[PDB]
């Protein structure tokens, strides 16, 4: 598990982590089963704990992606990047627009919910976990731009259609 | 509403000489051109005694003078932002779009007794592009209750609705 | 006790503090936005100024392998020098902030000396930890943290904290911001088939009445600058006089706002309180009175609800007020908020320094 | 019985409290963010203060590993929608930008006190527990928490207290669901004051109270209404009036 | 040693300066609106007049290949002097030859013998190029406004190294604002036809300005590599212009020739800007006029400035211009100003004299 | 080519010495056929410069 108390360069903290081990599980040790897939995490660093959880996912077992497994089991670096960018400009050593941060593990744990559909892509699908972040963000770009004027709105527009992107490698 | 209607209706009833001595007060305050004081309270206290929610002394003196200035068509549905924002949509994006924001966006900044040359010029860069009907009833509306934040949100709304067609 | 200051001043339109994008920075206050200029360009101008510069005695800079150098005649002390301080933890280069008589001298001495580079490195580290002898250092403070990734082992830091004097806050207007925007074309001195329609630039600049607030703890200056006690009177009335007569350098070869403050108001406390509070309704200028005038009223009115409020018998609080020639009285109605009303800027320093001690400015310029 | 100060404050722009980004602590309120400032900040930036310093006292108010405190303070909350700015820094050299956050906002404190909690942690001492809580409102109403306060000095005072007795613990956060908006005749402060009067004007229709401002600078109840039983303009005369209140002692 | 003038001037109904959109431009101050002249068509005016004409010799221009070419006569050379020009880091991006270079006009023949050698190739005669562009600051133009110059890293060639291109300015001004409440008008104008076989608009606007101007000696006595007649002359010769020039602009339709009211110059060694005698805007009454109003308020804040502030151990020292004693100082005190002089060549002569005692016809003799 | 020519001749506005006094004129045309309209004009008087 990689779960941490912080949110340093390289990480955001947002919910726990259970879509890391699902590419190798489903590929390698335990492949495509009816059943219920239980999980259990143990984050650690040397000789301190740090975190234990544990989760349930409703399993079918209906065929799998190659692409989209690996794309879902890569996605703490995604919600990194998408915190990274600034409000404005390009900086070096920026991190980045915090208030996402503060509404990102209420979006993760909603989307937490249709796990089991997500992994294997029967009517849930990324963009559809994309659109728990609208109202969020929506409540963001007032607090980020308070102003009556046409340049605000636009600028509220376009930070609305911020979301994710999938990384593979 | 009742009072700003029959204030509109008046100041288009008034002839040359009046438009004139209206005109020549401009960037001038109420009480020292006596003419001018004659002239508005004459127009103005029966409406301010018969109706209780008539526009208030400042905001009539300032739809008076920019009435006489540039004489626009009482048409319902032409307001500022629909006809600013059609016109926005004929200019470079690069270089005079942002020029013409500017000016429309300062009004946010300003109180009722500073927003006379900025909207003498946003009248004239209107008059400019052969303009010849205005919204003055709502105009006076939305001025008379400037300080209030929805307000200004509608009017930016108005806008970018006008602008995105 | 604590010395606290209060000034009004109006400036000209100028751009003095821009952000990335070159326009005057804002911020927001009682709901609506105002002017504001940052806290670090007030200190650098104070700091740097010709009011102060018989007590700047200390330097921040990356470049301590130049300054060396320079301390040598014909002596070949770069590349050495650099390794010296690398191996110190400086490896981007840290910007360290120190004395100029201890740096010169003692990293002269030292690191020409033919000795080893660990133990090197652990003496210029000492001498740079133990240089904390300056008026600014005193005044800012200083926060150094060595780099324990890439710095050598064997050697050891000391303590290199120094805790600040002196408390500065934001500029803020006291009334809405009117953000205001210039275009400009360059003209060519030869004719001939020129440019198209021209590029038109943009300038944004502004014109705003700041309030401006500064507190000293002179117990905690004094303990910066051991056991002196001249010294620090010295300090206290130079910053006085620079914060008075000093303005920061923005676009001032284009915007000469050279204004001078209208009001001063000095007191003498035991905690801190700011007069901010004055200015969450924004000041509307009416057919009558000024900007500034408003601006003082208020802040009178301010002045007179704290003192009528948290008040104890215990423990009163004096100041003085200063208005050029007695333009701008505190109290316009009755009320005698201010204690010794002053005309003079120097008569304002002389009561200072007299409260504070027995000192006379004559006395205290020399050290 | 049961002493309960509620708290209205304006800062100026300041960061005096930061998460691990560096950016101002906020909360979700309704329907909004708001800005907030944590509760043991408040505690901590009242306790261990060189102004509180005036049968261990200090311990029975606020406890250190069954001690039981007698104190409770809340999270301070934004009375409209969080503003947070950016300010673009570089550092020269005598001889790369960089991003800071900051903010301003006005808020509302809550701090509850039991009194039979109090005196039974002092072993029956009952003008000790008195002087304390006189203590307690003084340290409370001049002091601060030391954020980035050499960069932003943030010394505001607060311009309404409300003291109330009542049987229940009960915070009138309700009274800001609806954020703040400022219009052009009145500001920040006044109507937060007013949306706080328009909390206790009801309730009442569907206990006592002091309420303090500096020299009556805000009356409570926005008419000549009597929903504060007595209104002070003093500090000192404010606390006189809660010492009497409890049994008669004198500060 | 700064010199300091300020001046009081009104005009005529006409448009000195406007905006994209064919309007006056505007400021806001104290929070009222007002009329501006920007300070660079101030500068320009001042530099591109007959009383600066012999004290002239700085050039800035895109198209440095045109004065090459004529300054040979027969070589062609555009091509290869526009190449050596671009791989010398003139920013040619957006395919619009642009970054004005500014140098001195004695400098071209150099470029012009430069270009023309065979036994170089095309990065030497471009470093060559680069450095005499970048030694080339001896002209009094440039010694009073400064030159910046930044070439672009992107488009020159890689082994061309540039040197300090950079001239502090010496001379400081400051947007001309209006001491009252500004009036913009509006004229309707039609164009006929005269054979027999609509309406336009247009701006215009009268205000009364103020203007300042800061001068340091001492930099310009750098800038010039010590020759004091020279700036002298300099000296001399921005005065007679500042006074007797006025910006070239709708001047056809508005001849708007007037001369300045009331001028006063001032020594002192730190700068102090009087606009804040207008932050209340001037507001005519029936038994005066505005001049006359405006140097009253100007002489009530002076004085209010010169007992408040300016009094240390240091003296001030000013002398004070109106045309034959026409307009003069305030009443209430007669004792402001050292010296009133009614004539513009006297007080030319006081100030020439007070500097180091200097005659005019021998620093008219310096170029 | 180039077809402009610089102007050799400058003129100002004519402004007046005093205060403008606008007057109003009113005028009613007639009629020439008896059987079963206030008008309005502007002039002044002044000296100019």
């Amino acid at each position: 598990s990689k779960i941490k108390l912080m949110s340093n360069d390289r990480y955001t903290f947002a919910d726990r982590d259970w879509y890391s081990p699902l590419f190798s599980y489903l590929h390698a040790e335990g492949n495509s089963r009816q059943g219920k897939l239980w999980l259990v995490g143990f984050a650690s660093d040397k000789a301190k704990s740090i975190d234990i959880w544990d989760k349930i996912i409703e399993l079918e077992g209906t065929d799998t992606n190659d692409e989209l497994l690996a794309q879902l089991a890569n996605r703490a670096t995604a919600l990194n990047a998408m915190r990274k960018k600034p409000l404005r400009g390009d900086f070096k050593k920026s991190v980045g627009t915090p208030q996402i941060a503060d509404i990102i593990p209420h979006a993760e744990n909603r989307i937490a919910i249709n796990a089991g559909k997500m992994t294997e892509n029967r009517g849930y699908s990324w963009q559809d976990a994309d659109t728990e972040y609208g109202e969020l963000l929506t409540k963001v770009a007032y607090s980020l731009e308070p102003a009556q004027t046409v340049d605000a709105r636009l600028k509220r527009g376009n930070f609305i259609s911020r979301k994710p992107w999938p990384i593979i490698p | 509403n009742r009072g700003t209607v029959d204030f509109i209706a008046s100041l288009e009833n008034l002839k040359e000489g009046d438009l004139g001595i209206l005109r020549k007060l401009r960037g001038a305050r109420l009480d020292e051109k006596l003419p001018g004081f004659d002239l508005f309270s004459a127009l103005w206290w029966p409406l301010r005694q018969k109706n209780q929610r008539a526009p208030k002394r400042e905001v009539a003196w300032l739809i008076a003078k920019l009435f006489a200035e540039f004489r626009f068509e009482q048409r319902e549905g032409a307001t500022l932002p629909i006809l600013m924002g059609g016109i926005c949509r004929k200019l470079e994006p690069k270089k005079e779009l942002p020029r013409v924001l500017a000016r429309f966006d300062q009004l946010a900044s300003l109180d009722i007794m500073q927003m006379e040359e900025p909207l003498s010029v946003i009248m004239g860069i209107l008059r400019k592009h052969q303009q010849v009907c205005l919204d003055w009833v709502g105009l006076t509306d939305v001025l008379s209750f400037w300080e209030q934040e929805p307000v200004k949100r509608e009017w930016s709304d108005s806008f970018i609705k006008a602008y995105k067609i | 006790m604590l010395i606290e200051i209060h000034m009004i001043q109006n400036h000209s339109p100028a751009n003095l503090n821009r952000d990335d994008l070159g326009a005057p920075k804002t911020c927001y206050f009682g709901g609506v936005l105002r002017s504001r200029i940052s806290s670090q360009c007030i200190k650098r101008s104070i700091r740097t100024s010709n009011d102060f510069k018989a007590l700047l005695g200390g330097v921040r800079t990356r470049r301590l392998a130049d300054l060396i150098q320079q301390e040598a005649g014909e002596t070949e002390c770069w590349k050495k020098a650099q390794e010296i301080l690398n191996k110190c933890g400086f490896k981007t280069k840290m910007l360290v902030f120190m004395s100029k008589d201890k740096i010169k001298d003692l990293a002269r001495i030292v690191l020409d000396n033919s000795l080893g580079l660990t133990e090197a490195a652990q003496q210029v580290a000492n001498v740079i930890a133990q240089a904390t002898l300056a008026p600014d250092i005193a005044l800012c403070g200083r926060m150094l943290e060595p780099n324990d990734k890439d710095k050598d082992k064997k050697v050891k830091w000391s303590n290199t904290t120094v805790e600040a004097a002196l408390q500065v806050a934001h500029a803020i207007s006291t009334h809405i911001a009117r953000p205001e925007i210039d275009y400009f074309v360059a003209a060519d001195d030869v004719p001939g088939e020129d440019a198209g329609a021209g590029h038109i630039g943009e300038s944004m600049f502004a014109s705003a009445c700041f309030y401006k607030y500064f507190s000293i703890d002179w117990e905690q200056l004094v303990k910066n600058l051991k056991g002196d006690t001249n010294l620090a009177a010295h300090t206290v009335g130079a910053f006085l006089l620079a914060a008075a007569k000093t303005n920061p350098s923005g676009k001032q070869n284009s915007f000469a706002a050279h204004n001078y403050p209208d009001g001063i108001l000095v007191e003498f406390k035991n905690s801190p309180i700011s007069y901010a509070n004055a200015f969450v309704r924004p000041v509307s200028v009416v057919k009558e009175s000024d900007l500034v005038e408003q601006s003082i009223g208020q802040l009178s009115n301010y002045v007179n609800d704290i003192r009528l409020g948290y008040y104890d018998e215990q423990s009163p609080v004096i100041g003085f007020w200063f208005s050029p020639n007695n333009r701008y009285p505190l109290g316009y109605k009755h009320s005698k908020l201010a204690s010794r009303n002053i005309g003079n800027l120097n008569e304002l320093v002389g009561a200072v320094l007299d409260y504070i001690g027995g000192f006379k400015w004559e006395e205290v310029q020399k050290s």
